[PDB]
């Protein structure tokens, strides 16, 4: 991953915001430092553009009154800092890049940052295995999961076996429910490989900065 | 003040056929146009600059054309990994701005759900929850409804739905609907039953389990 950026991050209505990108290898110099950001029901905004040789800057105008975008050459870094945030200002804020010498448009996306704006406080997971009981076999298949329940805010990843069974697995996005999220995550496996081929799912939460593992017992 | 207009928040086509993805710059942009992909939980990838070079990496059958203010992503080889949503973008004058994304969906042949019930685990049961659970997997169409009976009378409180992405392999969808109950009103009932009802019978597919057992 070229560009490293912080984890989503919950921030109170009005206070600031800011969040770090972190550039690979010995090519910090040749790139312009882009940001985006995407609401999940609106497109792409662009904010802003940092040249990190020297610290100029450019703006969109309609981001440029409550941004400030600076950097840190000897760490490689690139910060966006964002102030009087509202509810509107919640969306997911990707750091870009694009080639010295000419606009390419962006080559390379950093994997984003998921801020929210809320007044609630941070919680969170509990993680549920879901594991198969009085269900008939399903064939020869079995299908596992975890239930990841009563966190705020979004998001969470779900890995299976650190990283490993990853072509079996769905993912289901998260719903809101008492003003907290549940989503959970399912596994297939073939169903002889079950009792003694162990099964955990991992269940990282950035924004409380919480790591859940959880074993499935046979 | 240049809006790149994706008119098409939708486009649907079957593997093997073609797609065209458009883009309608309010102003002219020469070829100053790029496109990105941008698969569920990833972030964008680049796909094409100057609004008809690919990138290298990007498979032969990503074309973009186009010049002056109507710009075109063809896909002529659609395969399953190729479900995204595309957006364009020109950087032809400031500010950068992009347009708001077509969603490629696959059609595919109609295809029955799986059905895998849970019980809540015990450490849910210690904390004072419980939630019971249902992943209706691999199925097509989209539609489908799931009703959750316990003893025989339907509950719709607390019943969570949530359907994945279109899956990337098969093209089939998945859902997951978890029933949320008190661990205390769970512990006094004892028949718990998701019956999911799709296009594809005209008979509920059921998936049962008794507290008092299992
Ligand atoms: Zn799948
Ligand atoms: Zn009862």
């Amino acid at each position: 991953v070229q560009l490293q950026q912080s984890g989503a991050e919950l921030v109170k209505p009005g206070a600031s915001v800011k969040l770090s990108c972190k550039a690979s290898g010995y090519t910090f110099t040749n790139y312009f430092i882009y940001w985006v950001k995407q609401r999940p029901g609106q497109g792409l905004e662009w904010i802003g553009e940092i040249n990190p040789r020297n610290g100029d800057t450019d703006f969109n105008e309609k981001f440029e009154s409550r941004a400030t975008l600076t950097v840190d050459k000897s760490s490689s870094t690139a910060y966006m800092q964002l102030s009087s945030l509202t509810s509107e200002d919640s969306a997911i804020y990707y750091c870009t890049r694009s080639p010295y010498g000419n606009n390419y448009g962006f080559t390379y996306w950093g994997q984003g940052t998921l801020v929210t704006v809320s007044a609630a406080k941070t919680t969170p997971p509990s993680v549920y295995p879901l594991a198969p009981g009085c269900g008939d076999a399903a064939g020869s298949s079995v299908t596992l999961g975890c239930l990841v329940k009563g966190y705020f805010p979004e998001s969470v990843t779900v890995t299976w076996n650190s990283g490993s069974l990853s072509s079996s697995v769905h993912t289901f996005p998260a719903l809101l429910q008492s003003g907290l999220y549940t989503m959970s995550s399912s596994v297939t496996v073939p169903s002889s490989t079950w009792p003694s081929q162990t099964v955990t799912c991992s269940v990282a939460h950035p924004a409380s900065s919480t790591t859940v593992d959880k074993k499935l017992e046979p | 003040d240049i809006q790149m207009i994706q008119s098409q928040k939708f486009m649907s086509t079957s593997v093997g056929d073609r797609v065209t993805v458009t883009c309608k710059a309010s102003q002219n942009v020469g070829t100053n146009v790029a496109w990105y992909q941008q698969k569920p939980g990833q972030s964008p990838n680049a796909l094409i600059y100057s609004a008809s070079y690919r990138y290298s990496g990007v498979p032969d059958r990503f074309t973009g054309s186009g010049s002056g203010t109507d710009f075109t992503l063809t896909i002529t080889n659609v395969q399953s990994e190729d479900l995204a949503d595309y957006f364009c973008q020109q950087y032809n004058s400031y500010p950068l701005t992009f347009g708001t994304g077509t969603k490629l969906d696959l059609k595919r042949a109609d295809a029955a759900p799986t059905v895998s019930i849970f019980p809540p685990s015990s450490e849910q049961l210690t904390s004072g929850g419980a939630s019971v659970v249902c992943f209706l997997n691999n199925f097509y169409p989209k539609d489908i409804n799931v009703k959750w009976k316990i003893d025989g009378s339907e509950r719709q409180n607390g019943v969570l739905n949530s359907w994945t992405d279109q899956d990337s392999k098969d093209s089939t969808y998945s859902m997951s609907s978890t029933l949320t109950l008190t661990k205390d009103e769970y512990e006094r009932h004892n028949s718990y039953t998701c019956e999911a009802t799709h296009k594809t019978s005209t008979s509920p597919i059921v998936k049962s389990f008794n507290r008092n057992e299992c």
